[PDB]
């Protein structure tokens, strides 16, 4: 509705986010609107500013 | 073929670990059901890595 068609996803371990992640990949690849996805990060544990900050 | 959910349930109310022996089913796994759930047997979808 607001044309913000570029976007990213940012999800931890907690259980349950596989469906979110597939749902939300054949839902952009099955519309017109051409949804211009950059990057799907997922954070291993507890964040270390070692890893996940890269 | 599911007789541990009893025990499951009513110690995962209260996040008491609970340790499965023999149990092989698939449902288990699903760590928004049974919430404190481990076990020393893998489950029925290894067979699909081998």
């Amino acid at each position: 509705d607001y044309d913000w068609h570029v976007f990213s996803l940012v999800t931890t371990i907690f259980p349950g986010y596989r469906d979110f992640i597939s749902f939300i990949k054949t839902t952009v690849d099955n519309s017109f609107v051409g949804w211009d996805m950059q990057n799907v990060i997922t954070l291993d544990t507890s964040f270390e500013d070692a890893k996940t900050q890269v | 073929h599911f007789t541990p959910t009893p025990v499951s349930y009513t110690a995962g109310f209260y996040r008491i670990p609970v340790l499965g022996l023999t149990t092989r089913m698939s449902i288990y796994s699903d760590k928004s059901i049974h919430l404190s759930f481990l076990r020393t047997v893998p489950p029925y979808s290894h067979q699909s890595s081998v």
